[PDB]
C-alpha cells in the first residue's frame, strides 16, 4: 500500500494544535516514515497552495469577513477525502466566540464561524489544547481505514465512530453541555472526568456534583467529550488492551 | 398613505428645519431630530427620550435618558459610530417612572423598537409606553476604532479639534473648530464599516413615526417624511404652533428623485448580501433573520 | 522598479506575505512584510471581562508561546491590582517561563534549516529525509523539545496553555517527586542543548562564507549585510521580564506610541513581476492589487518613535552589548541562549520550596488604576497592559514581539535580492498570530 | 606631512577653522577642529545675578538652541534650590523642546544638502535655485520650520528665546484654542516630517554607494569609513532630559571633568600647504602660524578621562544601542529623531491641563548647594551646574554638546580627504557659539 496523503490547514488558530501533532515525537517521524506524506503545511514546508488530501487536519475558525479564508475553507473541502476539525477551535469556535471586532487594523474582522457551519466535516477532534495521543490515534486509524484489510478497516470505523457522530452532534462547546445533556439527562454519576479534563479549572464537584465557574470557561468542549457519559462505545472501549497494543506495533521499531 | 417600495409609508414629505435658531447652531442639518424631541417634552407628548448624548472618548456617543429641553440639545449633531440606544428602552419606564418615552435612532433602532412592542420578550410595559419615534436616514455605520482610523489617518486630524462631520457629495467630510476642512474618498472607508450594516434593507427609516435626514434638501435644511397617526398630529400641531418652516419636496432639489434612488441602491446591494449568505460555505449557508 | 509578492510565507507561525520593489538586479528597494492573518481581537473582547479569564483567553493567541501571554496578562493584571506573588510562585514561573523557551528555539531550528547547507557541502537540509546527519539532528531536537514540555506540563500545569498560573500566584506548587524529576530532565537537556548549540552555530558560520544560495535551481547571490536596518533594539530582561511593581522597571511606557500601519507602510501597488518556479507554487499573479497600509493586520508600536528589533539578539544586545547585527547575527544570538534556560532552572530548582506557599493571601480587586507587565518571550518583548476594577478588565492592550518586529524586518529587507527576501523574515522567528492577537 | 587649514569653515553655525596635518596624498593624519569665536563669558558674568535673570542670559547663548539653555539654566536653578514644578508646567516645557528639535534638524537639512546628490546623478543639491526638485524640497523644510516655530512661540512664549519658562514653571498656561491649534498643526507637521525624513534617508543612503564628490572641480574619493572615531557616546535621554531632582539621575557629574584644549589639541605649526581654489575663497596663506591649543576659544569636558560624542546618534546609541558609526550614520540617526518629536508634542496635549497650575507654589531661595540639569538639546547633552544662594547664582557652570563634540569630530578628521573634512564636521551639526558661551 501506499503512504496516505496528509494536510494541516490553518485558518483562525494559534499553531498549538500543529504542536500538539509535534508532541508526539518519534512517533510523528515514524508515521511520516511509513503512513503518511506530508502534503501540504505553511509552518514546515514551501508548498504555498492547498493540494489534493487523503486527510485534512484544520485548526482554527474561520473568520467571515476575510475573503481568503472562506475560499481556503471552501478550497479544503474541494481538495479532501477526509476533513477533520483538529482542536476546540476548528470543531467549536473556542476563544473565537467572544470575538467581537474593532481592533485595529482591521476592526471589520467581527464573525468567527467553526467550520463545521461552513463545509461538512468527517470526524472532531476536540481539546484545547487537543492531546499529542488523541491526534496520533486518529492518523493512524485514518491509514487502515484506507489502506488496512477489511478486519482493520472495521475496527478504524468503529473507533472513529463518535468522533464522526461528535461531528454530526453540532458546533458548540460549553460547560453547559454537562447540565444540557448528562445532568439534565439523569446521565451523571459524579465520576469527575469533566473537573481533571478542564483546560482552565473551571470546573469543581460540589457534593458529586459538577460546578461550572462559567466566566471562567473558554467554551471548548473538552468536558462533554472526555465525559463517559457522552459517548462510551462499549464496542471497542471495553477492547483497551488490545487496541493499545495494537496502535503501540504499529508505532515499534 | 403613499407606499413606496424603497421609501416606506408616508403620509406626506416636505423639506423642513427649525426655527430655533438657538438648536440651528449646532444641528447637524436642519435640526428636526432636536426640535421634535423638545416640542414633544414641552407639550407633553413624551415625558423624556432617548437620545445620543456625550460620551467619555471625543465623538463616542453615549445613550442617556433626556428629560429636560437642556439635556436634548446636548445630543445634536451626527456621531457616524455605534450608540446602542435600546439599551436604556425598558429602563425609561423602571427607575425612571416616565408614562411616554420618546426614543431617536438610525433605521435599525427604530425596527428594535417596533419588535419590542409586537413581540416584547422580557420587554414588560415597553409596548404600550413608547409614546414617540424618530428615526434618522442611515447609510451604514462603523466601530469607534474605525472612526478614529478614518479620522486621524485619512483625513489627519486631530479628534479633539472637529467640530462636525458629514458624508456626502462621495466625501467623509471632517470640519474642525479652528475652520479647517479636510475630506477622504468614501471608496477608502468601506473596509471599516460595521459588517452587519449589510444586511441592512431600510435607508429612510421606513417603521419611525417621523423620519428626518440630510439627502435632497439643501444644506441647513432636513428631508422630513409623516409617516404614523402619532407622527402626523405632533407634526401638524408643531407647524401651526411655528416650530418649523417647511416646502413641499417635490419643489426642492434634487428632492425625492435622488432620495429613492439612493434608497434603491442601499437595498439592492445588501438584499444581494443576504441572498449570498444563503449559499456562503460549500452545501451549508450563513442564517437569514428575514427568512 | 517592479513589484513582486510572496504570499503565503512559509517556515514560520501563521499567515503573512511579502510585497516587495525591486530594482532592475532584483534587489530589494523597499519591501513591506506584512499579517494578513484575520484580527481575533483579544483586546477589545477582554473588556468587561474577569481578570481571571483574560489571561486564560490571551494564552490562545498563540500555542508555541503560551507560557509568554500567560504570565504577561496575568502580571499585567497583578500590577494594576497591587498584588505581590509568594516567592514559590516566582521561582515555578521562571522554571515555566525558562522551559518554554527551550521548545520554542528548538522549535525554530526546524525551521530554518531547509534554508541551511551541511557544512562544506552544496546539500541543504531536509529533515523530513530518513539519511543522515538529519535524521540524527531530529532525533536530538525532538528529545530537547519532549523534556522542554514536560517540564513546562509539571511546573506549569500544561505545556500548551498552561493550567497552574493563576491571579496571585500558582494553584499548585510540585511534589518533591516532581521537582526531582525538572531536575533530572534539565541535567538531560543541558547536554543536549549544548550539542544543539554547537551544531546551529557551526551551521551559521558555514552559511557565514557562502557566496550564494539555490532557490528553485538558480543561484541567489547572498549580501555580506544581508538584513542590517538602523532601527537598534529594544528588552526588558536576559530572561524573564519585568513588571511596573518593580523599584526600578526595565521598559519606560512613556517612550512607546502604537500608530496604524499607514503611518510606516506602503499605499497601494500592483504587483508586475511573477515567478511561477518560486517553491513551490509561485508568486503573486501579475496585475494583482495590493496596499499594505490597508491589508496589514497588525498596529505598529514604536519605541522613541521609530520600529525597533525585539528577540534574542536584542536582549543580548541590550544586556552584553552583542555587537553584530542582520540576518546571520539574529540566528546566533538565538543559539547562544540555549545554556542559560538549563542552567536557570536547575538554580530556581534548587531554591524551590516544595512546601512553600504559592498564591498570595490577599488578592486586591482593583480600582482602575494602569498597570504593565513585560514578558521576555521567545521572540522579545511581549507587553501587556490593564486598568483592573472591581475585578474586571476595564482596558487592556498588548504589545507583541512579532508585532514590534514586522515594520523592523520590512526595513532590513532592502539589499536582498527578492528570492532569500524569506530568510531575513525567518531569522525573525516570526509568530504571526502573536503579532495579530 | 604637510599643514594645510581651512579657516572659516561654513554651512554651520558659527565661527570655527580645521588646522590638518595631511599625508603625501593629503589624507588627514591627525586634525583640530576648533572654536575661534570670541567667548562672551557667560559662566562668568552669571556670578551675583539674579537665578531669574540668568536663564534668560544663557539663552543669548544661541538663537537656533535657545530652548535648551533656557529649558538647563533654568532647571539648574530649580534643581539646586530644590524647587519641584507642577505637571502642566513639565508638560509645555516638552512641546517646547520637542518642537524646538523640529526646527533646529530642518534647518540642518538645508546646510547640509549642497554637499549631497540627487540620488542616482552627478547633480548636488542647490537649494538657492528656482528648480525642482530643490524647490519642492525647500517648500516643504520651510513649512516645517514654520509649524515648529509656531508651536514653540505658543507653549513657550517666543519661538527665539523663549518668555514663558520661569523658576518654578511658566508664566502662563495655554488656552482651549491654543491647544487646538498646536494639536492641529502638530498632525500636520507629523506627515510632513515623515517625507523629509523619507527624502533624506534616500539621499544619505545614495551618498553611502558613492566612491567620490566633486570639491572645487576635483574628484575626492570617499573613504568607506568616513568620519570614524573610537571615543564612544554619551547621552542623557531619548527626547527631554534629567536632573539632580530626579529619583535616578541619567547623568553622573562624578565621571566628568574639563581641561582646556591643552590637553587634546596641537601646539604651534606653520601652513605649508595652500589651495586657492577651494570653494570659495581658498585656504589659509602659506607661511601663517596657528596654534590649535591656544587659539581654541573651548574648555575640553570629559567623560571617563575621554572626549565623547553626543547627539542624536549619542542618543539612539544609547537608548537603541544603535550600532552605527560616522559621518553619514550621524546623519541617519539625525534623521530618525523627526517622528517622535510630532508623537511627543501630540501625547503632551492629549495630558495637558489647560486650567492646570502652572507656577509652583513655593520657591526656595537656595542654600549654596550644587544642582544641575541636563537638556538632550538638537546637538546633543546640554549639562547645566549652579549653586544658587539667596536667589543668587553663586557659581555657574556650562557643557555644552558642541564643546562635547570639538575634540571628538577632532579625532574623527583621521583618514578624511583634507578637501571633505568640512563633510566630517558637518554630521556633527555644529553650533560653535554654543561650544564658546
Ligand atoms: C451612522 C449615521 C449614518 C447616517 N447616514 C445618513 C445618510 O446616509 N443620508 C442622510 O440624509 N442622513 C444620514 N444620517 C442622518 C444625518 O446625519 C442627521 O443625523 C439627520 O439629518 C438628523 O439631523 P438633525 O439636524 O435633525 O438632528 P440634530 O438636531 O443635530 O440631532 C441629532 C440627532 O441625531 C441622533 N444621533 C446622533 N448620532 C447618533 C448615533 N450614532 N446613533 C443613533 N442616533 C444618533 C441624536 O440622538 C439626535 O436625536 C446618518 C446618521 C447617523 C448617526
Ligand atoms: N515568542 C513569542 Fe509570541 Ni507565538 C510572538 N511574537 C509572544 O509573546
Ligand atoms: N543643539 C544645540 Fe546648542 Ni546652538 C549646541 N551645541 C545647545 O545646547
Ligand atoms: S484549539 Fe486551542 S491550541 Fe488548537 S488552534 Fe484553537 S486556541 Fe490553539
Ligand atoms: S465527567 Fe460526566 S458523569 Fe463524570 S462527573 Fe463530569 S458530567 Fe458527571
Ligand atoms: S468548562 Fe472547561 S473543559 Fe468544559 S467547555 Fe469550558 S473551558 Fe472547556
Ligand atoms: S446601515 Fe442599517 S444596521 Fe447599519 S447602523 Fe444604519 S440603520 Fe443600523
Ligand atoms: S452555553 Fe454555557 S455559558
Ligand atoms: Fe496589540
Ligand atoms: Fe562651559
Amino acid at each position: 500500500t501506499n503512504k496516505i496523503k496528509i494536510g494541516h490547514v490553518h485558518m483562525s488558530g494559534c499553531t498549538g494544535c500543529l504542536v500538539s501533532l509535534a508532541d508526539n515525537n518519534l512517533g510523528l517521524i515514524k508515521i511520516l516514515d511509513d503512513y503518511a506524506d506530508l502534503v501540504y503545511c505553511l509552518t514546515l514546508a514551501d508548498v504555498r497552495h492547498i493540494p489534493e488530501m487523503d486527510v485534512a487536519l484544520v485548526e482554527g475558525s474561520v473568520c467571515l469577513q476575510d475573503h481568503e479564508s472562506v475560499e481556503d475553507i471552501k478550497e479544503t473541502r474541494k481538495k479532501s477525502k477526509i476533513v477533520v476539525a483538529l482542536g476546540s477551535c476548528a470543531c467549536y469556535g473556542n476563544i473565537t466566540r467572544f470575538s467581537r471586532g474593532g481592533q485595529h487594523n482591521q476592526p471589520q474582522h467581527e464573525s468567527y464561524l467553526p467550520i463545521g457551519d461552513l463545509i461538512d466535516v468527517d470526524v472532531y477532534i476536540p481539546g484545547c489544547p487537543p492531546s499529542p495521543e488523541l491526534i496520533r490515534n486518529v492518523a493512524v486509524m485514518a491509514y487502515l481505514l484506507l489502506e488496512g484489510n477489511e478486519e482493520q478497516k472495521e475496527l478504524a470505523g468503529k473507533y472513529l465512530k463518535p468522533l464522526m457522530d461528535l461531528a454530526k452532534r453540532g458546533t458548540s462547546g460549553c460547560f453547559c453541555d454537562l447540565m444540557y445533556d448528562v445532568i439534565n439527562q439523569g446521565l451523571c454519576m459524579g465520576c469527575g472526568t469533566c473537573a481533571a479534563s478542564c483546560p482552565v479549572h473551571a470546573i469543581t464537584l460540589e457534593f458529586g456534583k459538577p460546578q461550572g465557574e462559567r466566566d471562567l470557561c473558554i467554551k471548548c468542549g473538552s468536558c462533554y467529550g472526555a465525559c463517559p457519559r457522552s459517548f462510551f462505545n462499549l464496542d471497542v472501549i471495553s477492547e483497551f488492551e488490545n487496541i493499545s497494543e495494537i496502535i503501540a506495533k504499529a508505532l515499534k521499531d | 398613505m403613499i407606499e413606496d417600495p424603497y421609501l416606506g409609508k408616508y403620509v406626506t414629505c416636505v423639506s423642513a428645519r427649525s426655527t430655533d435658531k438657538e438648536i440651528l447652531k449646532k444641528a447637524q442639518d436642519g435640526g428636526i431630530a432636536t426640535a421634535l424631541m423638545v416640542y414633544a417634552l414641552e407639550e407633553g407628548f413624551i415625558d423624556g427620550t432617548i437620545v445620543a448624548g456625550e460620551g467619555d472618548k471625543p465623538w463616542q456617543p453615549k445613550p442617556v435618558v433626556a428629560m429636560t429641553r437642556e439635556d436634548i440639545l446636548k445630543a445634536r449633531g451626527t456621531r457616524y459610530n455605534i450608540s446602542p440606544q435600546i439599551s436604556w428602552l425598558k429602563e425609561a419606564t423602571r427607575s425612571f417612572g416616565l408614562d411616554k418615552v420618546g426614543v431617536t435612532g438610525v433605521c435599525c433602532q427604530m425596527q428594535a423598537v417596533r419588535k419590542a412592542q409586537l413581540y416584547p420578550i422580557n420587554m414588560r410595559d415597553v409596548p404600550g409606553k413608547v409614546a414617540f419615534t424618530v428615526g434618522l436616514f442611515c447609510m451604514e455605520n462603523f466601530s469607534y476604532k474605525s472612526l478614529q482610523s478614518i479620522v486621524e489617518d485619512h483625513a489627519n486630524q486631530s479628534l479633539g479639534s472637529v467640530k462636525k462631520m458629514e458624508i456626502t457629495k462621495g466625501k467623509f467630510w471632517v470640519y474642525t473648530e479652528r475652520g479647517n476642512v479636510a475630506t477622504v474618498p468614501l471608496k477608502a472607508t468601506h473596509k471599516y464599516e460595521q459588517p452587519g450594516c449589510h444586511v441592512c434593507l431600510d435607508y429612510v427609516s421606513n417603521l419611525a413615526d417621523i423620519s428626518t435626514g440630510s439627502v435632497g434638501s439643501p444644506d441647513g435644511w432636513s428631508t422630513v417624511f409623516i409617516r404614523t397617526k402619532v407622527g402626523n398630529e405632533i407634526w401638524s400641531k408643531a407647524v401651526a404652533d411655528g416650530m418649523f418652516e417647511t416646502k413641499p419636496i417635490e419643489e426642492v432639489k434634487p428632492g425625492l428623485d435622488l432620495l429613492r434612488k439612493l434608497a434603491k441602491q442601499k437595498i439592492d446591494k445588501n438584499q444581494k448580501t443576504v441572498e449570498e449568505r444563503k449559499t456562503f460555505g460549500i452545501n451549508k449557508g450563513l442564517r437569514n433573520p428575514y427568512a | 522598479t517592479k513589484v513582486v509578492e510572496i504570499s503565503p510565507t512559509t517556515r514560520l507561525e501563521g499567515h503573512s506575505k511579502l510585497t516587495l520593489k525591486v530594482n532592475d538586479q532584483g534587489i530589494v528597494e523597499r519591501g513591506d512584510w506584512l499579517s494578513i492573518t484575520p484580527v481575533r481581537g483579544i483586546e477589545k473582547l477582554a473588556i468587561g471581562k474577569t481578570m481571571e479569564q483574560v489571561p486564560k483567553i490571551a494564552s490562545r493567541v498563540c500555542g508555541i508561546c503560551p507560557i509568554a501571554h500567560t504570565l504577561a496578562s496575568t502580571e499585567a493584571m497583578e500590577a494594576s491590582i497591587g498584588c505581590e506573588i509568594p516567592t514559590d510562585a516566582k521561582l515555578l514561573r521562571i522554571i515555566l517561563h525558562a522551559a518554554n523557551r527551550i521548545h520554542s528555539h528548538a522549535l525554530h531550528n526546524i525551521l530554518i534549516l531547509p534554508d541551511f547547507y551541511i557544512p562544506g557541502t552544496e546539500k541543504k537540509f531536509n529533515l523530513f529525509a530518513n539519511e543522515q546527519p538529519a535524521r540524527s539532528v531530529m532525533a536530538r531536537i525532538v528529545r530537547i523539545r519532549e523534556i522542554a514540555q514536560t517540564i513546562a506540563a509539571i511546573a506549569g500545569g500544561e505545556a500548551i496553555h498552561p493550567s497552574n498560573p493563576r491571579i496571585g500566584g500558582m494553584y499548585h506548587n510540585v511534589s518533591p517527586r516532581a521537582k526531582q524529576k525538572m531536575a533530572d530532565l534539565a541535567k538531560e537537556c543541558l547536554v543536549l542543548v549544548h550539542e544543539q548549540m554547537e551544531f546551529m552555530l557551526d551551521v551559521i558560520r558555514n552559511m557565514q562564507n557562502r557566496e550564494f544560495v539555490e532557490v528553485g535551481g538558480k543561484q541567489i547571490p547572498l549580501p555580506k549585510k544581508l538584513g542590517y536596518h538602523n532601527q537598534g533594539v529594544m528588552a526588558t530582561a536576559p530572561m524573564y521580564g519585568s513588571s511596573s511593581l518593580d523599584d526600578n522597571p526595565t521598559w519606560d511606557f512613556t517612550r512607546w506610541k502604537e500608530t496604524r500601519p499607514w503611518d510606516w507602510y506602503m499605499g497601494e501597488v500592483t504587483i508586475d513581476l511573477e515567478d511561477p518556479s518560486y517553491p513551490i507554487g509561485g508568486t503573486t499573479k501579475v496585475g494583482t492589487k495590493a496596499n499594505p497600509q490597508m491589508e496589514s493586520c497588525t498596529g505598529v508600536p514604536t519605541y522613541d518613535g521609530q520600529p525597533v528589533e525585539v528577540g534574542p539578539r536584542a536582549r543580548l544586545a541590550t544586556f552584553k552589548n552583542f555587537d553584530e547585527k542582520g540576518t546571520f547575527a539574529q540566528h546566533i544570538a538565538r543559539q547562544m541562549e540555549y545554556p542559560d534556560c538549563c542552567y536557570t532552572i536547575l538554580n530556581c530548582l534548587d531554591n524551590l520550596n516544595t512546601s512553600g506557599k504559592v498564591l498570595a493571601d490577599h488578592i486586591p480587586q482593583g480600582d482602575g488604576s494602569m498597570g504593565w507587565a513585560a514578558n521576555e518571550a521567545p521572540r522579545g518583548s511581549n507587553i501587556h497592559l490593564a486598568r483592573v476594577k472591581d475585578g474586571k478588565v476595564r482596558w487592556y492592550d498588548m504589545l507583541v514581539p512579532t508585532t514590534w518586529n514586522f515594520p523592523t524586518c520590512s526595513r532590513a529587507l532592502t539589499g536582498a535580492p527578492w528570492q532569500i527576501a524569506e530568510m531575513v523574515v525567518r531569522a525573525y522567528d516570526p509568530c504571526v498570530s502573536c503579532a495579530t492577537h
